[PDB]
Protein backbone atom coordinates (compact mmCIF):
# COMPACT_ATOMS: atom_id res chain seq x y z
CA UNK A 1 0.00 0.00 0.00
CA UNK A 2 1.70 3.76 -0.44
CA UNK A 3 2.47 5.54 1.59
CA UNK A 4 3.96 9.31 2.25
CA UNK B 1 -15.51 11.53 43.70
CA UNK B 2 -16.95 10.34 40.58
CA UNK B 3 -15.70 9.56 37.48
CA UNK B 4 -17.12 9.71 34.08
CA UNK B 5 -16.49 7.89 30.55
CA UNK B 6 -17.61 8.37 27.18
CA UNK B 7 -17.15 6.88 23.89
CA UNK B 8 -15.59 8.01 20.79
CA UNK B 9 -15.53 6.67 16.69
CA UNK B 10 -12.23 7.57 14.48
CA UNK B 11 -13.10 5.97 11.25
CA UNK B 12 -12.12 6.49 7.56
CA UNK B 13 -13.36 5.18 3.97
CA UNK B 14 -10.82 5.38 0.73
CA UNK B 15 -12.26 4.22 -2.52
CA UNK B 16 -9.64 4.08 -5.70
CA UNK B 17 -11.16 6.35 -7.92
CA UNK B 18 -12.22 5.13 -11.83
CA UNK B 19 -11.24 8.36 -13.06
CA UNK B 20 -7.67 10.05 -11.15
CA UNK B 21 -7.73 13.50 -10.57
CA UNK B 22 -5.62 15.88 -12.66
CA UNK B 23 -3.12 16.00 -10.13
CA UNK B 24 -2.82 11.91 -10.54
CA UNK B 25 -4.64 11.47 -7.45
CA UNK B 26 -6.08 7.69 -7.16
CA UNK B 27 -8.55 7.78 -3.92
CA UNK B 28 -11.10 9.40 -2.49
CA UNK B 29 -11.19 9.29 1.24
CA UNK B 30 -12.65 10.59 4.02
CA UNK B 31 -12.26 10.24 7.48
CA UNK B 32 -14.46 11.58 10.70
CA UNK B 33 -14.94 11.66 14.66
CA UNK B 34 -18.37 10.85 15.78
CA UNK B 35 -20.40 9.30 18.23
CA UNK B 36 -21.33 5.60 18.60
CA UNK B 37 -24.99 4.49 18.00
CA UNK B 38 -26.83 7.92 17.96
CA UNK B 39 -24.77 9.11 20.51
CA UNK B 40 -24.09 13.35 19.50
CA UNK B 41 -20.82 14.42 20.57
CA UNK B 42 -21.00 18.09 20.13
CA UNK B 43 -22.86 18.01 23.76
CA UNK B 44 -19.14 18.13 25.07
CA UNK B 45 -16.73 18.33 21.71
CA UNK B 46 -16.25 22.06 21.00
CA UNK B 47 -13.77 21.16 17.86
CA UNK B 48 -12.11 18.95 16.40
CA UNK B 49 -8.49 19.37 14.23
CA UNK B 50 -7.58 17.06 11.93
CA UNK B 51 -3.62 17.52 10.41
CA UNK B 52 -3.19 16.73 7.17
CA UNK B 53 0.25 15.52 5.31
CA UNK B 54 1.66 19.12 4.40
CA UNK B 55 1.40 17.95 0.85
CA UNK B 56 -2.57 19.18 1.17
CA UNK B 57 -3.48 23.01 1.31
CA UNK B 58 -4.28 24.52 4.63
CA UNK B 59 -3.18 21.33 6.22
CA UNK B 60 -4.59 22.11 9.56
CA UNK B 61 -8.56 20.97 9.09
CA UNK B 62 -10.71 22.53 11.70
CA UNK B 63 -14.56 21.37 12.71
CA UNK B 64 -15.96 23.50 15.21
CA UNK B 65 -19.56 21.65 14.00
CA UNK B 66 -21.10 18.18 13.23
CA UNK B 67 -20.14 16.58 11.20
CA UNK B 68 -16.44 16.12 12.46
CA UNK B 69 -14.90 15.24 9.02
CA UNK B 70 -12.78 15.88 6.00
CA UNK B 71 -13.15 14.93 2.50
CA UNK B 72 -9.87 14.53 0.63
CA UNK B 73 -8.55 13.29 -2.71
CA UNK B 74 -4.92 11.70 -2.50
CA UNK B 75 -2.62 9.02 -3.58
CA UNK B 76 -0.52 7.91 -0.17
CA UNK B 77 -1.86 6.69 3.10
CA UNK B 78 0.09 8.76 6.15
CA UNK B 79 -0.12 9.59 9.94
CA UNK B 80 -2.73 12.16 11.02
CA UNK B 81 -2.86 13.55 14.21
CA UNK B 82 -6.17 14.33 15.17
CA UNK B 83 -6.77 16.76 18.22
CA UNK B 84 -10.72 16.82 19.63
CA UNK B 85 -11.11 19.77 21.93
CA UNK B 86 -13.68 19.81 24.84
CA UNK B 87 -16.41 21.58 26.29
CA UNK B 88 -14.56 21.97 29.36
CA UNK B 89 -13.23 24.88 31.25
CA UNK B 90 -10.56 23.23 33.33
CA UNK B 91 -8.20 20.66 32.30
CA UNK B 92 -8.25 18.07 30.48
CA UNK B 93 -8.89 20.30 27.67
CA UNK B 94 -8.24 18.50 24.75
CA UNK B 95 -7.17 14.53 23.68
CA UNK B 96 -4.61 13.76 21.08
CA UNK B 97 -4.81 10.65 18.31
CA UNK B 98 -2.52 9.16 16.04
CA UNK B 99 -4.88 8.37 13.36
CA UNK B 100 -3.32 6.28 10.35
CA UNK B 101 -4.97 7.74 7.47
CA UNK B 102 -4.09 4.29 4.67
CA UNK B 103 -4.97 3.59 1.40
CA UNK B 104 -5.63 0.02 -0.17
CA UNK B 105 -5.39 -0.81 -3.77
CA UNK B 106 -7.90 -3.58 -4.12
CA UNK B 107 -10.18 -1.01 -3.76
CA UNK B 108 -12.81 -0.26 -0.92
CA UNK B 109 -11.62 0.21 2.39
CA UNK B 110 -13.60 1.15 5.64
CA UNK B 111 -11.74 1.22 9.33
CA UNK B 112 -13.72 2.18 12.42
CA UNK B 113 -11.59 3.19 16.28
CA UNK B 114 -13.59 2.75 18.95
CA UNK B 115 -11.59 5.15 21.75
CA UNK B 116 -12.84 5.62 25.33
CA UNK B 117 -12.22 8.67 27.10
CA UNK B 118 -12.37 8.81 31.14
CA UNK B 119 -12.49 12.07 33.11
CA UNK B 120 -11.88 12.13 36.72
CA UNK B 121 -13.65 14.54 38.99
CA UNK B 122 -15.32 16.33 36.21
CA UNK B 123 -17.18 19.83 36.97
CA UNK B 124 -20.61 18.98 37.79
CA UNK B 125 -21.46 21.34 33.88
CA UNK B 126 -18.74 19.35 32.00
CA UNK B 127 -20.52 15.87 33.96
CA UNK B 128 -23.74 16.68 32.43
CA UNK B 129 -22.06 17.35 28.92
CA UNK B 130 -20.67 13.90 29.13
CA UNK B 131 -24.22 12.06 30.01
CA UNK B 132 -25.95 13.72 27.33
CA UNK B 133 -23.34 12.43 24.86
CA UNK B 134 -24.10 8.72 25.96
CA UNK B 135 -21.38 8.75 28.84
CA UNK B 136 -21.05 6.42 32.11
CA UNK B 137 -20.11 7.50 35.64
CA UNK B 138 -18.23 4.50 37.00
CA UNK B 139 -16.32 3.16 39.81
Amino acid sequence: AARK
Amino acid sequence: QCTVQVRLELGHRAQLRKKPTTEGFTHDWMVFVRGPEQCDIQHFVEKVVFWLHDSFPKPRRVCKEPPYKVEESGYAGFIMPIEVHFKNKEEPRKVCFTYDLFLNLEGNLNHLRCEKLTFNNPTTEFRYKLLRAGGVMVM
